[PDB]
RNA sequence: AAUGU
RNA sequence: UUCCCGGGCCUUGUACACACCGCCCGUCACGCCAUGGGAGCGGGCUCUACCCGAAGUCGCCGGGAGCCUACGGGCAGGCGCCGAGGGUAGGGCCCGUGACUGGGAAGAAGUCGUAACAAGGUAGCUGUACCGGAAGGUGCGGCUGGA
RNA sequence: AGCUAGUUGGUGGGGUAAUGGCCCACCAAGGCGACGACGGGUAGCCGGUCUGAGAGGAUGGCCGGCCACAGGGGCACUGAGACACGGGCCCCACUCCUACGGGAGGCAGCAGUUAGGAAUCUUCCGCAAUGGGCGCAAGCCUGACGGAGCGACGCCGCUUGGAGGAAGAAGCCCUUCGGGGUGUAAACUCCUGAACCCGGGACGAAACCCCCGACGAGGGGACUGACGGUACCGGGGUAAUAGCGCCGGCCAACUCCGUGCCAGCAGCCGCGGUAAUACGGAGGGCGCGAGCGUUACCCGGAUUCACUGGGCGUAAAGGGCGUGUAGGCGGCCUGGGGCGUCCCAUGUGAAAGACCACGGCUCAACCGUGGGGGAGCGUGGGAUACGCUCAGGCUAGACGGUGGGAGAGGGUGGUGGAAUUCCCGGAGUAGCGGUGAAAUGCGCAGAUACCGGGAGGAACGCCGAUGGCGAAGGCAGCCACCUGGUCCACCCGUGACGCUGAGGCGCGAAAGCGUGGGGAGCAAACCGGAUUAGAUACCCGGGUAGUCCACGCCCUAAACGAUGCGCGCUAGGUCUCUGGGUCUCCUGGGGGCCGAAGCUAACGCGUUAAGCGCGCCGCCUGGGGAGUACGGCCGCAAGGC
């Protein structure tokens, strides 16, 4: 289910989207998929925000303690 | 209570519900699979869960995990339920014993494989 | 109307001992003596006097203590630190002589009533006879 | 004078 | 120095604690899970009444009727009570199932407000009654687990 | 929650081996049930077995004992015995033979098939032994049984090897590139010799029988072995299987890379978001070993149904309160009985099992022998402290008498003033009312404000609280009547007459409901005005039920001290209501506040206990779903239980 499926893009467009990737901390996203006139199942690509760092609340007491303990 | 209150009336004595009914409380069951799913997790975990709606021989048309890395279970293959929830999906009770009819060991796998269908490989 | 004569006994004189009262008195029983008698004979009270409140009959326990402690708190240690009845009128305990109950390893007693009179577990253990378990005391 | 993935 | 913004110190309330930019309630929309009701259908078990009733035991007869006799009788046979089972009808408890429907739980950044928690901005909760998209509001009375 | 008509009993029968409603006539109206009948669900019962410190809990597979059945169901015949597993009659279902009219059959015996299921074995060998049946006997039959077979299904034993052997090969893994680890592990040297080949080879078996003697006792002789040429013994003899679980915490065992809330783990908490000791592999480590893990089920942990051994002010948990039935519990002294209780003796407690001692297979597992426990229950004798019972006595509980007392305790009949509204009448003029500010509204049809009269309803200011009364709900002007409770004093009378209380009965704020009445003020619903984004609200102007009365219902609540009732025992202090006193002070009853001891998770409680005890009732065993559904009772309904 979980593949490295492969696109198809023009050269010169797979090329702008390669200078704003590698530059920047902007992803590709998968907007939506369908079939287009001729039947083809065709993939809609976005332009990503990224950011949305991910909150990790932390440090248990148990594990501080544990480690004192050990450490010294 | 008094001594005379628990002559009268008595303790009541515990009776405990079956966490599992896979009926006759036999070990595991067989039974076929009417869907075979994805699921969304609880609330803090993410991912697409591997269970198949299974239909026992005693009658029940339970849903059950599919554990290890990749499946061969048809909307129609006839599997081995064994026992055990899925803290994490639902009404998820019971898990379904890979390696056994339709349902295929892990390829690949060489870890913990008693728990997991796939047999010795050979170290060719 | 006092339900139980004999626990209410017992209970006075844990109540009584645990305020280091010299002495209390209790409603005259002839039985009550005896379990008294035996209290004494074991030096759990000094002893204990037949005497009298406006005519009515009773019976004054002379409470025992330890000497007195030093440091925070200095009451002293009671001699009767524990002092429960067992068979209760609401459910009355008997016990064979192979039965009969093992206080505190030895270092306490278990006064109990048989056809033989009030004896303590030792003097009924030593004669054979069980009955009525009354109460432990150490 | 409301609400806050 | 009332007011707006920020901040000391003490005290107070709190269902907050990544801490009020907190927490949190009910309907509504969608999807899924179990369950109640539901015109009724499909069963299982059991009960009662009556009709037909094998075998067989027992009870009569055993004669215009055969067979054995040591003619007292006996067997065959005839009849009857009882009777497994079947048939008809009506009840009972339980189980499955049903268009549709009531509420319930879960689901993920859905839609509407904001009732509660700090006088939560009208103290709150409560029995009851009425009312309203929804939380809820209001009357009467009660509690303090409020001032 | 009621059940019952052969139902319960009786007289006489029928029947059997025998009692009996087992069956039948006849007579009577009985029998059973909250100490759980009837009905429903589940289930073969015990010895034991697993677990457990134990008391308990769970279980009844193997082996022993009892019961029941033999395809479903009925019936008898025979017989010492059956209403008969491989006997019979009949109906039913099903399969099979047929010349279609009637025949044969029942594996829940052994072995085997198929179906069902996660899953459960050879169409075997032998009657040698043991046991059975028949027979004088030889002997025949015995799928009982003694064995072999298949399955790590379980327990016990056994092997894959033993002594050497490097600053430490290679490979692999990590590395602060020195080096660390797997690792004495291996290769390597010796060494022993599972297996396998060879040779010897069981005990189990000594009898029935025959002979002598009388076929008795005794003595002598003879045959017989399925397992098996197996166990075992002797000779020789090759180093000759290792797997599985786990390595974040509970829990013993850490590193590199891959993946990037994906893939996945998972028993709980939880890991996974680009250095993951938690996912996958590898290296390494841990546990265990022909096994290791998973799943299900029981006990344990879980004093988490608590007898041992729990709780109920706020965590779940006091019934809304009385009266009281059954029941449970009961003061002081004496005597009888001796039921509970205790003691001794004795019978029973089958075997096996478990415990212990000693032996047999090389150990053990197994197995043999002997020994000790064992509740319970029967019988016999004894004891009399406590419980019970009968009797005599007592007055310390309780109740009664005399005398005082306080009180918004209750029910009925009246009646007193202040206030609101309305009407009538004076007088009087431009606003009144209302809010945060307004407006709707009312007012020049003469309101608001002011004086007098009248009508009518409801509630009773000050006193008056921190007070009083009541079982609770609750009760407030005054007067009279009828009436309950409660306190004190004197210690006069009765003599344990007591405590509690499943059901039962009655009382039960407010709202609500039915008739009839009443209706001044207030006010859900409703209508306006504002506010606001909206305002089905808060604020303002109106306004109907209802709030009031009578009678009858409903029966709930933060019906709260969120604290059941009674009794006894544990410092004091201070205020207060009410009574007695040799009223400087002591004493009884009630209501508050602080605080000895003690209790409590803490807050707090604390002689008005949440302390220390006893009796009895009620109630709680995680949150939600739910005080919901179903059932039932109750209710007019709402709705209650």
């Amino acid at each position: 289910p979980r593949r490295k499926r492969k696109l198809l893009l023009h050269k010169h467009e797979l090329r702008r989207l390669l200078g704003k990737v590698e530059q920047k901390g902007l992803t590709l996203v998968p907007l939506k998929i369908y079939f287009n006139e001729r039947g083809y199942a065709k993939v809609l690509l976005g332009l990503a925000r990224g950011k949305k760092a991910y909150e990790k609340r932390r440090e248990d007491k148990k594990e501080a303690v544990r480690r004192a303990l050990e450490e010294l | 209570p008094t001594i005379n209150q628990l002559v009268r009336k008595g303790r009541e004595k515990v009776r405990k519900k079956s966490k599992v009914p896979a009926l006759k409380g036999a070990p595991f069951r067989r039974g076929v699979c009417t869907v075979v799913r994805t699921v969304t997790p609880k609330k803090p975990n993410s991912a697409l869960r591997k269970v198949a709606k299974v239909r026992l021989t005693s009658g029940y048309e339970v849903t059950a995990y599919i554990p290890g890395e990749g499946h061969n279970l048809q909307e129609h293959s006839v599997v081995l339920i064994r026992g055990g929830r899925v803290k994490d999906l639902p009404g998820v009770r019971y898990h379904i014993v890979r390696g056994v009819y339709d349902a295929a060991g892990v390829k690949d796998r060489k870890k913990s494989r008693s728990k997991y269908g796939t047999k010795k490989p050979k170290e060719a | 109307m006092l339900t139980d004569p004999i626990a209410d006994m017992l209970t006075r004189i844990r109540n009584a001992t645990r305020v280091y009262k010299e002495s209390t008195d209790v409603p005259a029983s002839r039985f009550k003596e005896e379990i008294l008698r035996i209290l004494a004979r074991e030096g759990f009270i000094k002893g204990y006097e037949r005497v009298d409140v406006d005519g009515k009959p009773y019976l004054r326990v002379y409470l025992k203590y330890g000497p007195r402690r030093q440091g925070p708190d200095p009451r002293p240690e009671q001699v009767i630190h524990h002092i429960r009845r067992i068979s209760k009128p609401g459910r009355r305990v008997y016990v064979g002589v192979k039965e009969i109950p093992r206080v505190r390893r030895g270092l306490g007693i278990a006064i109990l009533s048989t056809s033989k009179g009030v004896l303590t577990d030792r003097e009924a253990r030593k004669l054979g006879v069980g009955g009525e378990l009354i109460c432990e005391v150490w």
